[PDB]
């Protein structure tokens, strides 16, 4: 059952998360090929492995930029996490590395893009399958949460299909293992839970809010709370009034009451049941929950794939040669990397 | 509409996280 599962689940995450993987790959056994995407430290690439010939996704980070912008913690947090987490609906951590300049995590590269693009093309997601990615979720929280990992950072564009149409969450930034509460002001404005603005100190009731953000935006083609500006989105949050699309069905509508819940004593994941007023919710009433996990279920989506290094389902972005300096940049502050 | 002024604002591209 849940129970054992997830008792040895823990017990090979604390091993890791007590003695993590270091130095398992060097960068000139990968080919650069192209940039998947840009970020706030570097880019994500695809690259072909030498050796193996495989294809993986390289993300890159510029040591001196995070130190500068006091964003060590939540990297090492990032690479530390990945590397011991293992879950069919987590992007694995192939191999990891720094060098002079750059910190390296080296995925298995997802090749159905985000779930973002295929959302915004398509306008909305039917509720079965708004549905079946919401499953993936609620199972991957519930195993990160038994972990006592907070994962503050769920959207779209961090979620990537694979090429039999599942789940595969990526960016692992702001994760971080805490028993209780913590304070940190990060996540995407649409996405931020009420208690995250208003400073009080938070738990992981933020990443069942924040489903529910997901659960919204899927099935309308919008996000539940939306302006030009943070601070405008922030105070409709706080508001938390919602309204919903003509096309909601009532199941639906209560299960997002229930989680885009203001009071915490009343949100959906937080109660005594936990994940499990989620999972007994009527809106998941066909869902399987173990047919999930073994990804047995039919996906309602599957990408049109070309072959391995295939990127198509990617949007294009501007090129940037990797600088690797001569000199060792910021050593000590990334020596567990 | 709501799917109308969504569209018309600013945030529908990929939205970047904060961190402060
Ligand atoms: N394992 C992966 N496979 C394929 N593409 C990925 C993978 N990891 C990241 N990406 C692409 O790169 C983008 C940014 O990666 P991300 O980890 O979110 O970096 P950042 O935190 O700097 O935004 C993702 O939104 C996705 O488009
Ligand atoms: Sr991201
Ligand atoms: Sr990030």
């Amino acid at each position: 059952s849940v129970k054992e599962f997830l008792a040895k689940a823990k017990e090979d995450f604390l091993k890791k998360w007590e003695t993590p993987s270091q130095n398992t790959a060097q960068l000139d056994q990968f080919d650069r090929i192209k940039t998947l995407g840009t970020g706030s430290f570097g880019r994500v690439m695809l690259v072909k492995h030498k050796e193996s010939g495989n294809h993986y996704a390289m993300k890159i980070l510029d040591k001196q930029k995070v130190v500068k912008l006091k964003q060590i913690e939540h990297t090492l947090n990032e690479k530390r996490i990945l590397q011991a987490v293992n879950f069919p609906f987590l992007v694995k951590l192939e191999f990891s590395f720094k060098d002079n300049s750059n910190l390296y995590m080296v995925m298995e590269y997802v090749a159905g893009g985000e779930m973002f693009s295929h959302l915004r093309r398509i306008g909305r997601f039917s509720e079965p399958h708004a549905r079946f990615y919401a499953a993936q979720i609620v199972l991957t929280f519930e195993y990160l949460h038994s972990l006592d990992l907070i994962y503050r950072d769920l959207k779209p564009e961090n979620l990537l299909i694979d090429q039999q149409g599942y789940i595969q969450v990526t960016d692992f930034g702001f994760a971080k293992r805490v028993k209780g509460r913590t304070w940190t002001l990060c996540g995407t404005p649409e996405y931020l839970a009420p208690e995250i603005i208003l400073s009080k100190g938070y738990n992981k009731a933020v990443d069942w809010w924040a489903l529910g953000v997901l659960i919204y935006e899927m099935a309308a083609g919008y996000p539940p709370f939306f302006a030009d500006q943070p601070i405008q989105i922030y105070e409709k949050i706080v508001s938390g009034k919602v309204r919903f699309p003509s096309h909601f069905s009532s199941d639906l509508k209560d299960l997002l009451r229930n989680l885009l819940q203001v009071d915490l004593t009343k949100r959906f994941g937080n109660l005594k049941n936990g994940v499990n007023d989620i999972k007994n919710h009527k809106w998941f009433a066909t869902t399987d929950w173990i047919a999930i996990y073994q990804r047995k279920v039919e996906a309602p989506f599957i990408p049109k794939f070309k072959g391995p290094g295939d990127t198509s389902n990617f949007d294009d972005y501007e090129e940037e040669e990797i600088r690797v300096s001569i000199n060792e940049k910021c050593g000590k502050e990334f020596t567990e990397f | 509409t709501t799917y109308a002024d969504f569209i018309a604002s600013g945030r529908t591209g990929r939205r970047a996280s904060i961190h402060d």
